[PDB]
RNA sequence: CAGCGAAGGAUUUGGUGGAUUACUAGCUAAUAGCAAUCUA
């Protein structure tokens, strides 16, 4: 290209790297604490020894720290210098950095970690070199001046480009911004990355997973109406609902299952893919909390589809586990909730699969038909199966009685389903 | 039947048919010769101009053509033609009236393979000279052996072997002495595709279900497995630039980027080729290259780049989708209507039953473009109908 | 009765609500110091 | 344009089987030719008519719908007796029937064999070097089972069991779209879009005459030792030739021409 | 103001390949 | 740990110094010729430092399902195999042959109906010439084409007897005192109906009529009903066959519109309903297989002057029935006003409210409504004006939302004026003022 | 105001790619080697 932006490239590459007083106090005075006439006249060890401080306080608040007093925050490194030692050694640093960097996502409504970090920006240069990991460990402060600190002082990469009219504005950025940062899927599989170093170190939180998922309904929400961004956007936020799930934490299952029901919701998905949701988010249900969330959630995944076979049987090997995950009075009591969600279809496909894979407690399915109302082609089909069971197995009190009462109401639908098999004279002649 | 007026010439306008292309390189360049009905074409990759044909026909239709450095193997009917800058330099007939399938080059021996498991292999007189002139000997698979050929290939680093590639199942020679050495195991479904891979001894193959297995040949046993709904596979290719890519080619015009170190979709293609002429024909990385070059069977071959990361910090997580980038057409459908343009014969005009106008150039042949159908606006005020 | 049988099947449907691209701006209004669980039945709640 | 999809004649001439569309749903009707309400509709708007063919001897036709199937339809009884599948789900193009054995042509290029007394798939087999392939003929010589005429673009022929092609002959411009034997010797060809038929000689290849229509051809009907051939254009009217292979002696003009005007203009 | 979605001028870097001429030998 | 063993290159010698290429993977510089194995595991070597060897080879040798389906499919939506609904907000459109362009109108397009089971469509309008086409998705032409001079038709529709549907009578009516029905036998034979028995004094017009079935309820003589409007607040219901005042009906204040629902009773019997509105807007709901008594009445909330209502989910005169057991209770109705707001109300849970809340109160096309219809099935309902230029707007129903992607601005509808469906092809009519009816289909259906 | 009028119309502008001369492949120490290397 031309010579203009042909050493751009090499000014930006060189911009760590001091190399005379008038771009060494340009570069030196970038503090998250100080301002500039304040912040050009500190040394290092002054910096140094107050974060040590603010380290050790960090510590012995959270005793995940002294390996970082050992091998980033020792005394040889104010000596150490970032750009003068080869790349493999800058990649044990800057992956180093980025440990410290999700371990300290959380602390920053609280200033020990303020002055612990500044340090870290003052001699290793995260603020123009290990920009991301910083920007995308932070970004759940949005609203703080600790952000607006820090975007102020950053270099801003090539990702977070909206937010190049929010430097150096008092105005922190908006709810509206962060959706169009987080609106296109070159920025979410960054932060998917992001998510997967924070599950697989536990580093996750009831603020950062709040934030995220609150983000990621709003861009599901935002690409509501635009089919083609919605089915190319499926494989990254399905893929971290299922990365999410294999946690243990109750508040990212619980955010697994709301980006689950509000895709499901956005979208009508297919019979395949929403099963094997459904068995993922009952294969890790621990918690009571995740298990009343779980069961919202299989509820409305399953209201939310169409099409033929939508009532079919839910096979054995995802029925008997939806049994072993929730007994038969938890189903009672939540279809005894006074709110009365629907929840019909799900209801309808497990009526049918307790008849077909069980054929034995009849009390629970007559139980609960008593206990909601249901629409005409779920019950059609629930007298078919077990029209079909009353003739493979002997006839029982419990299934004639439940027979009786669905004489007791609308007559004429078991009346045609006998139209479809056989005749009522059969069926007195079976009772 | 002879003239004596008219000499025919050249048969411009024409790109691709569906015969799998090969590529070949030179220092740090980069040629692809591909397959027009009866002769062939070279093309370079970096500016994608024409840079030679074949300066006489073949008897019947091109068959397989593959490439080494200087010289380009073409095959037809009965015969491999050794070529050099498109000038045919050594027949070679083969021993049989059987039609030629497949072949590959590799050290010494060639290797072509007619359309009944027969594996005649050639050897050069000189291990100095240029090409592979002198009949070696004549393997022949049987049918007890595995099912009916596919491909062959010696992939890398293996001593004088060579690998075919049948429906069934994998079996190597070793061709110095002529002995078979390694059948593989069974497989259950007959596979189409089969390419090496740049690392060590494993070769990718692609079923007629969508399903990829890459076959250890050194361990005898498979790695992985790609798992894709019914697609029929058509020509797998890797990326060579040190970040590992594999890439899927699916004759309904697909063409999937998967990545292998963790398993997952990169990005995927569709309707890259249309589906009715063949779809993805033959698609490869140029190794060392992070570009693509597709050809279907519909007269087009493209090339597709793949950009540098977004994310300076993450890099090989956030892959940037592939651009488009130069690619080189003709129309797919034997043309209409044919028009001259100017006095000095320069331009010529084409319209073809597949609905599209070209304005080919007769004098330079990367000249030649679509005329576009985007209509000028009504300046009066009405809605375009 | 195969029409009236797919007939009745569309009649068992009742009124979902969609989303719609300002339905969830809302929530960064509370995102700050809220339990997940409240925050999953408030979706549910803006939802259905 | 017509609202007739396709029709056909019954052999000897009394009773006509046209395909129309009725609501985005085909629908087909049986008519003879001195009322008549058997409608057969079809399911579904993916389900359309392609080729059809009367069988001569319980009175049926066939028709080859665009997915790979052959309804062997009965007029009496109102409703498809036989579905004779194929493998694929592919459309075809052609059927032809001779005594039993039966001969349908995909849009994959196969060729099928059928059965209508056995209901069978006798064999199956694609061959090299025709590809675009759209109607073909049994040709017959009493049982000639054997060699068949296949015709799209440049008409081959084909014999059943050595199964190459053993003569080409110059096609059209375009796709051919009417395809008759006419005697033990010759057959007309017609593509679409053109107004010349041509018969060709089925075994020196040679042309012999082309008929000059003055209008597209649509369909054409010939008498049964080829004396006559009636020919019906696309704008309506109707060319009729009187003894088309004596010898204008290269290329016939349309003998007589008749239309139906109304009386209102 | 949007992410630059940009591309650039394309270069053919150096190829690098193993060949295929040293995998035959010779008895001697 | 290899599968096989060659057995022959171990016994090989390689002088490597030949060449170029093949001198660099020396060790010494007095070795000259090396083994077999030593060769394949130097040159093996060079192969890994010319490409590098990657983790994912050496990874593995082949609460996970979802991953699993994830990385298998592409397309994530099931709506490629059956669908058995619509999708909202995005429906599937395609346009067809214009039904006017074989042989056109002149006037305006106040009529426009479908035939119960056969495939033909009848136009009706101002110039006092009802047509009949015959329509399809290629080419669609002029079945016959009646014209009757003196009387400039308002409204005309199809109908058939529910007991040996081989009656098919068209009704027609215009601005004058006089009405004709006609059985339609492929010259025609039509009567003209002006014998008002009972009420002579109401009808400056008989420009509004509907044509609907009964039973009898102590026999079973299903049999046609005409009902005219009148002028104060009357509404006549007569006879379709013979022409006798059956009786009439006066609801208190100024009929705008009404509508006619069924529902079934017992295998075999059905009773009928007619709904009668004001301007006002409060609502009659009698039934009128027995004698015509009001059996319920409440009220629209909200309207100044309501302007056009329609019932439909179910059965009705759009969408009618063949057999007397294929007879189905409506789901919804609809009331839509001179402002442009149309309510919908469900029909499952409003027989029992006296003053029911409305499912959804829309307002999307701004003027004054004319014509509203649902589907045949019940899933699109279609508004439209006469005031403005493509002035229908189309609704998914359950869910109550407008569809987005169609009609655009570049769609040719006109200044609406009537519109129809098809009773199964899923496939729509529209009519202008300027003359042309046009035909879309919905390929959901 | 009108009409034109297939699930939008009409404009501003960046970047890349292809042309703007007539298409015989790259490098070097060049009757050859290289393309993994010109070194002993």
């Amino acid at each position: 290209s031309s010579l203009s932006d042909q050493l751009a490239q090499v000014a930006s590459n060189n911009a760590t790297v001091a190399l005379d007083r008038k771009r060494r106090q340009k570069l030196h005075s970038a503090s998250l604490i100080y301002n500039s006439k304040t912040a050009a006249t500190q040394d290092y060890d002054f910096i140094f020894e107050n974060a040590s401080k603010a380290l050790e306080e960090l510590s012995q608040i959270e005793p995940k720290f002294a390996i970082f007093s050992r091998t980033l925050f020792s005394e040889s490194s104010i000596s150490l210098d970032r750009n003068v030692q080869t790349k493999e050694e800058i990649k044990d640093l800057d992956n180093a950095i980025n440990a410290y960097l999700l371990l300290a996502s959380s602390k920053w409504y609280l200033a020990p970690t303020l002055h612990a970090t500044e340090w870290l920006v003052r001699r290793f240069q995260i603020h123009v070199k290990n920009t991301e990991m910083l920007l995308l460990s932070t970004l759940n402060y949005y609203q703080t001046p600790v952000f607006k600190r820090i975007l102020s002082i950053i270099k801003l990469p090539p990702l977070f480009n909206c937010l190049s009219n929010f430097v150096r504005s008092e105005k922190p950025p908006t709810a509206l911004t962060m959706i169009k940062l987080f609106n296109d899927m070159d920025f979410l599989k960054l932060y998917t990355s992001y998510l997967d170093q924070c599950i697989k170190h536990n580093a996750t939180y009831t603020n950062q997973l709040l934030f995220t998922t609150c983000c990621f309904i709003n861009v599901v929400a935002f690409n509501s109406n635009n089919d083609e961004k919605l089915n190319q956007l499926v494989p990254i936020l399905l893929e971290i609902s299922a990365k999410l799930l294999a946690s243990k934490s109750k508040d990212c299952q619980i955010a697994a299952h709301t980006i689950l029901v509000v895709f499901a919701t956005a979208l009508p998905l297919k019979k395949t893919i929403i099963l094997a949701a459904m068995e993922t988010i009952l294969s890790n249900l621990d918690a009571k909390e995740a298990k009343h969330s779980a069961l919202l959630t299989i509820c409305k995944l399953f209201q939310t589809l169409k099409g033929q076979g939508n009532v079919d049987q839910l096979p054995s090997k995802i029925f008997k586990l939806f049994d072993s995950k929730f007994d038969t009075v938890s189903i009672l009591t939540f279809l005894d909730k006074e709110d009365k969600p629907v929840c019909d279809k799900f209801i309808t496909s497990y009526t049918r699969s307790i008849a077909r894979y069980d054929r034995s407690k009849l009390n629970i399915i007559l139980s609960l038909l008593k206990k909601i109302r249901l629409e005409r082609y779920e019950v059609r089909l629930i007298i078919t199966d077990l029209i079909y069971l009353s003739e493979i197995l002997e006839d029982k009190s419990q299934l004639v009685e439940l027979f009786e009462y669905f004489i007791s109401i609308n007559e004429d639908l078991v009346l045609k389903c006998l139209k479809s098999l056989g005749l009522t004279g059969e069926l007195f002649e079976i009772r | 039947k002879n003239s004596k007026i008219f000499s025919p010439f050249r048969i411009i306008g024409n790109v691709s048919n569906g015969v799998p292309f090969a590529t070949g390189t030179l220092g740090s360049t980069f040629y692809i010769v591909t397959c027009v009905g009866k002769t062939f074409q070279i093309y370079d990759a970096n500016t994608l101009h024409l840079l030679f044909v074949s300066e006489k026909e073949t008897p019947s239709s091109i068959v397989a053509l593959s490439a080494h450095f200087h010289y380009v193997y073409a095959a037809y009917e009965n015969k491999v033609g050794i070529y050099k800058r498109g000038i045919e330099e050594h027949l070679l007939e083969l021993e049989t009236d059987a039609n030629v399938e497949h072949l590959c080059i590799f050290g010494d021996y060639l290797c072509a393979s007619t359309d009944d498991n027969s594996i005649f292999i050639y050897k050069k007189s000189d291990p100095q000279d240029k090409y592979p002139s002198e009949f070696y000997t004549k393997l022949t698979v049987t049918e007890i052996q595995g099912g009916e050929i596919v491909s062959l290939q010696h992939l890398a680093t293996y001593l004088n072997k060579l690998t075919v590639v049948t429906k069934s199942n994998v079996l190597l020679f070793n061709v110095r002495t002529g002995k078979l050495v390694f059948t593989s195991n069974e497989f259950p479904d007959q596979i189409t595709t089969a390419e090496p891979a740049p690392v060590l001894d494993i070769i990718a193959l692609g079923t007629v279900t969508g399903e990829v297995i890459m076959f250890n040949m050194r361990k005898g046993k498979r790695i992985r497995t790609i798992k894709i709904p019914q697609s029929r596979i058509s020509s797998l290719s890797f990326r060579t630039d040190g970040s590992s890519h594999l890439s899927v080619g699916t004759s309904s015009g697909d063409l999937i980027f998967y990545d292998l170190d963790r398993r997952s979709r990169i990005h995927v293609l569709k309707n890259i080729h249309r589906e009715s002429y063949g779809g993805v024909t033959q698609a490869t990385f140029l190794n060392g290259q992070p570009i693509i070059v597709t050809s279907g069977g519909d007269n087009s071959l493209k090339e597709y780049v793949f950009d540098p990361s977004l994310s300076q910090g993450s890099g090989d997580v956030v892959v940037q989708p592939p651009r488009y980038l130069r690619s080189r057409g003709g129309h797919s459908q034997p043309p209409s209507y044919i028009a001259f343009a100017d006095s000095q014969s320069h331009f010529m005009l084409s319209a073809s039953k597949d609905r599209s106008l070209w304005s080919f150039s007769l004098r330079k042949d990367a000249q030649s473009q679509e005329m576009s159908q985007r209509l000028h606006k009504k300046q009066d005020g009405g809605r375009v109908g | 009765d195969e029409e009236d049988i797919a007939l009745e099947f569309i009649n068992g449907e009742k009124k979902d609500k969609l989303v719609n691209m300002n339905s969830f701006t809302s929530m960064f209004d509370n995102i700050q110091n809220v339990q997940m669980d409240t925050f999953f039945d408030r979706v549910m709640k803006v939802l259905t | 344009d017509s609202p007739v999809l396709q029709s056909a004649y019954d052999p000897s001439g009394q009773y006509l089987c046209y395909v129309t569309v009725a609501l985005d749903k085909q629908r087909v009707g049986v008519q003879p030719t001195q009322w008549n309400e058997n409608f057969l509709y079809l399911e579904d708007s993916k389900l359309k008519v392609t080729c059809l063919k009367w069988v001569n001897d319980t009175v049926a036709i066939i028709l080859g719908m665009n997915n790979g199937e052959i309804w062997l339809y009965s007029v009496l009884a109102n409703e498809v007796t036989y579905k004779f599948t194929t493998g694929n789900s592919y459309e075809i193009k052609d059927i032809d029937l001779m005594g039993n054995q039966l001969w349908c042509i995909d849009s994959s290029d196969a060729f099928y064999q059928f059965d209508l007394l056995q209901f069978k798939l006798l064999q199956h087999f694609r061959i090299n070097n025709c590809v675009q392939l759209n109607k073909l003929t049994i040709v017959p010589a009493g049982d000639s089972v054997a060699q068949l005429l296949v015709a799209s673009h440049s008409i081959s022929l084909i014999d059943i069991e050595e199964k190459k092609v053993v003569m080409t002959f110059p096609g059209h411009v375009s796709p051919v779209s009417t395809l008759q034997v006419i005697t033990n010797e010759f057959f007309i060809s017609g593509a679409e879009g053109d107004r010349f038929l041509n018969v060709y000689d089925i075994h020196s290849g040679m042309t012999k005459c082309v008929l000059v229509a003055e209008s597209d051809i649509k369909e054409l009907s010939h008498s049964g030792q080829a004396d006559s051939i009636a020919v019906t254009t696309e704008d309506g009217s109707l060319e009729i030739f009187v003894d088309p292979l004596v010898s204008g002696n290269k290329s016939k003009k349309s003998s007589k021409k008749i239309q139906i005007v109304s009386k209102d203009g | 103001p949007k992410v630059v979605r940009e591309a650039k001028k394309v270069e053919m870097t150096e190829a690098r390949a193993y060949n295929a001429d040293a995998d035959t030998a010779k008895a001697a | 740990e290899a599968a096989w063993i060659d057995s022959d290159d171990e016994k090989i010698k390689v002088p490597i110094l030949v060449t170029n290429k093949t001198k660099k993977l020396r060790t010494s510089y007095n070795e000259s010729k090396i083994n077999g194995v030593h060769y394949i595991n130097r040159l093996r070597s060079q192969f890994e430092k010319i490409y590098p060897r990657p983790k994912w080879v050496d990874d593995e040798s082949d609460i996970n399902a979802l991953t699993k389906i994830l990385s298998t499919t592409y397309n994530y939506k099931d709506t490629l195999s059956n669908s058995k609904l619509l999708p909202p907000k995005k429906l599937d459109i395609v346009r067809l042959k214009d039904a006017n362009a074989s042989h056109p109108s002149h006037s305006a397009i106040q009529s426009l109906s479908f035939h119960p089971s056969k495939p033909l469509l009848l136009t009706g309008g101002y110039d006092k010439t009802l047509r009949i086409y015959h329509i399809d998705g290629k080419t669609n032409h002029l079945v016959t084409s009646l014209h009757l001079v003196g009387s400039p038709i308002q409204t005309c529709t199809f109908y058939t007897s529910l007991s040996n549907q081989n009656q098919q009578n068209i009704f027609t009516a215009g601005r004058r005192r006089y009405m004709h029905s006609w059985d339609l036998s492929l010259t025609a034979k039509i009567e003209k109906f002006s014998r008002l028995y009972g009420h002579e004094s109401t009808q400056r017009s008989f420009e509004n009529f509907k044509v609907a079935h009964l039973q009898n309820s102590q026999t079973n003589s299903v049999h046609g009903i005409v009902l005219l409007q009148g002028n104060n607040g009357w509404i006549n219901i007569l006879h379709s066959t013979s022409g006798l005042w059956l009786m009439g009906c006066k609801i208190e204040g100024v009929i705008t519109d009404f509508c006619i629902d069924y529902q079934p009773i017992s295998r075999g019997k059905f009773r009928t309903i007619l709904i009668a509105v004001n301007a006002y807007g409060e609502v009659w709901e009698f039934d009128l297989n027995k004698n015509g008594h009001v059996i319920r009445r409440w009220k629209d909330q909200g309207g100044v002057g309501i302007t056009k209502i329609q019932v439909g989910g179910g059965t009705t005169t759009t969408c009618p029935a063949l057999q007397i057991s294929k007879i189905k209770q409506n789901r919804w109705l609809a009331v839509g006003s001179e402002s442009g707001f149309v309510n919908l109300y469900d029909r499952n849970n409003a027989m029992t409210s006296s003053t029911p809340t409305p499912v959804a109160a829309l307002d999307q096309l701004t003027t004054t409504i004319s014509n509203l219809q649902f589907s045949p099935d019940g899933q699109i309902l279609c508004m439209a004006s006469r005031a403005v230029k493509d002035a229908l707007r189309l609704v998914h129903l359950p869910s109550c939302s407008v569809f987005s992607n169609w009609p655009t601005s570049g769609t040719p509808l006109g200044k609406v004026t009537s519109v129809a469906f098809s009773p199964s092809g899923g496939l729509l009519a529209v009519g202008n003022e300027q003359g042309k009816v046009r035909l879309w289909k919905l390929n959901h259906y």
